[PDB]
């Protein structure tokens, strides 16, 4: 794991990677390059990047969330689908691109590619609905009060 | 020192003797010294001793077989590059500009006032000579219209640009006009002046040839004993030993008016006599770190950002650096891009 505090102090967000590394002369797997390496090492083909992500507890949850009340105010104004439109735009560009890399393997290695591409969609498609389901939330909270 | 020493074969090569080596034979020897000089590891340092050996060369005049000195560099250029003699190409330049200038200003005298003397400058330039002005000396009266009027052509030609005499290296011709015969002797300005202080009286102390002249202790002590040397000045004191005579600034030193010497072309003109590295090395290292790929003028001024703060390293050592940093497999070239480094541990 490399942390990066001057980035994370200066962007307001934790900058944070998990690496893996290959065994030593063992798989050498075949604009892309050129960025690679400006913002990778060298050995760019040498190690991969692992998919960090947090949890907690429900008392972690439970004090954070019951610590300041900036919190809660931050829930019921969080709007969602415009904080991280491009990340959802992102996601449907590459599962455009997964969708076009199953309908190539399923016309004729062993991985159905179908079937995560589906997953890929469900999971996008649901933050979609539950940021709807939270806009809904507050209109129903907000601005259905007092005629 | 090996170096040093094929420098200063150089030297008497190209300088000037009695015998003349012709022009067939003078490119032969030189293809012999470029044989050894490939050889050599370092060439940063033959570059050193070769600026000064060639300026005083060329500022005395003394250099023989200047179309050989133009050869000579060229096959300095092709060798090394042109940042390696790119200093001694403007040294060599400044001499063909100022032979050029001089028959300018010699025409523009005939169409006006003319002057009393031959006068003849070079004008070097600032920045790429070893020379300096480092002794404070007051213009005789007799060697300052001229200057003005030099001054003038130098205005009218050129705008914006400050000219700053060298008296130290200036050499002229004094003739004279109360000795038996009629004599004419070499010497600098500084002695010029000296034995041009005697034109109105007879006698003088060390003191008033000081407060006259304006010239520095040292020097003047050691004109003085090389006038001494030549038997123009004559102490009261014929009988002591003029080398151990110890000079104090009350001596009346009175000129020899029966000076008598035999030759006519007296020259009394005669000429007298690591830890850093690390510290640029770790800043390249961090720096190629933080950067993972860069280019070599974008690295040079990282270098000079974070480091040349606190000792101002010249930039051949940073290249130097560079280099041993390369064999030590410490950053790499990338293809493609000539001038491109990446940091590979």
């Amino acid at each position: 794991v490399v942390i990066d505090p001057t980035r994370t102090i200066s962007a307001g967000k934790v900058n944070l990677g998990a690496f893996r590394t290959y065994p030593k002369g063992y798989k050498p797997p075949d604009t892309i390059p050129l960025n690679k390496i400006e913002d990778f090492g060298v050995h760019c083909k040498q190690y991969y990047a692992l998919e960090v992500s947090y949890f907690k507890s429900s008392l972690d949850r439970k004090l954070l969330e019951l610590l300041w009340n900036k919190y809660w105010v931050n829930t019921l104004s969080s709007s969602s689908l415009l904080t991280n439109a491009d990340y959802t735009t992102g996601q449907v560009f590459d599962l455009s691109e997964k969708l076009e890399q199953s309908e190539a393997q399923l016309g004729r290695k062993s991985e159905d590619k179908l079937a995560k591409a589906t997953r890929d969609s469900c999971k996008t498609t649901i933050e979609a609905i539950h940021g709807l389901m939270s806009q809904v939330i507050k209109d129903k909270l907000f601005n259905q009060i007092n005629i | 020192k090996s170096p040093e020493l094929l420098a200063r074969y150089c030297d008497s090569l190209l300088k000037k003797s009695s015998k003349n080596p012709e022009e067939a034979e003078l490119e032969d020897t030189l293809n012999q010294v470029m044989v050894v000089f490939k050889y050599i590891e370092d060439k940063d340092v033959f570059q050193k001793f070769y600026a000064k050996m060639l300026a005083k060369r060329l500022v005395h005049q003394n250099s023989a077989s200047d179309d050989a000195e133009a050869s000579m560099i060229s096959k300095l250029k092709q060798a090394c590059g042109f940042e390696y003699t790119s200093k001694l190409q403007r040294m060599f330049q400044d001499i063909g500009v100022s032979k050029d200038l001089n028959e300018q200003f010699k025409k523009h005298l005939t169409n006006s006032e003319p002057l009393d003397l031959d006068f003849s400058i070079q004008v070097l330039s600032s920045g790429s000579w070893p020379f300096q002005q480092s002794c404070t000396f007051a213009l005789p009266s007799e060697l300052e219209r001229s200057y003005q009027r030099f001054t003038a052509f130098y205005a009218s030609r050129h705008s914006g640009r400050k000219l700053t005499w060298l008296y130290q290296l200036s050499k002229g011709e004094l003739v004279t006009n109360c000795f038996k015969n009629r004599y004419t002797l070499q010497a600098s300005t500084f002695q010029m002046a000296i034995l041009l202080q005697y034109n109105t009286e007879d006698a003088y102390t060390v003191q008033q040839l000081t407060d006259s002249t304006q010239i520095k202790m040292d020097i003047l002590a050691q004109v003085l004993q090389i006038l001494l040397k030549s038997k123009l000045l004559v102490l009261e004191d014929e009988n002591a030993n003029v080398d151990e005579v110890e000079l104090k600034p009350d001596t009346l030193i009175k000129l020899y008016l029966g000076y008598k010497n035999k030759k006519l072309r007296v020259n009394i003109n005669v000429p007298m006599k690591e830890d850093r590295k690390l510290l640029i090395q770790a800043a390249i290292v961090r720096i190629m770190k933080m950067r993972k790929v860069l280019k070599h003028q974008q690295l040079l001024g990282e270098v000079l950002t974070q480091l040349s703060s606190r000792f101002k390293p010249r930039v051949p050592v940073i290249k130097k650096c560079i280099d041993i940093l390369i064999e030590k497999e410490y950053l790499e070239r990338v293809d493609g891009e000539k001038d491109t480094y990446s940091y590979l541990a």
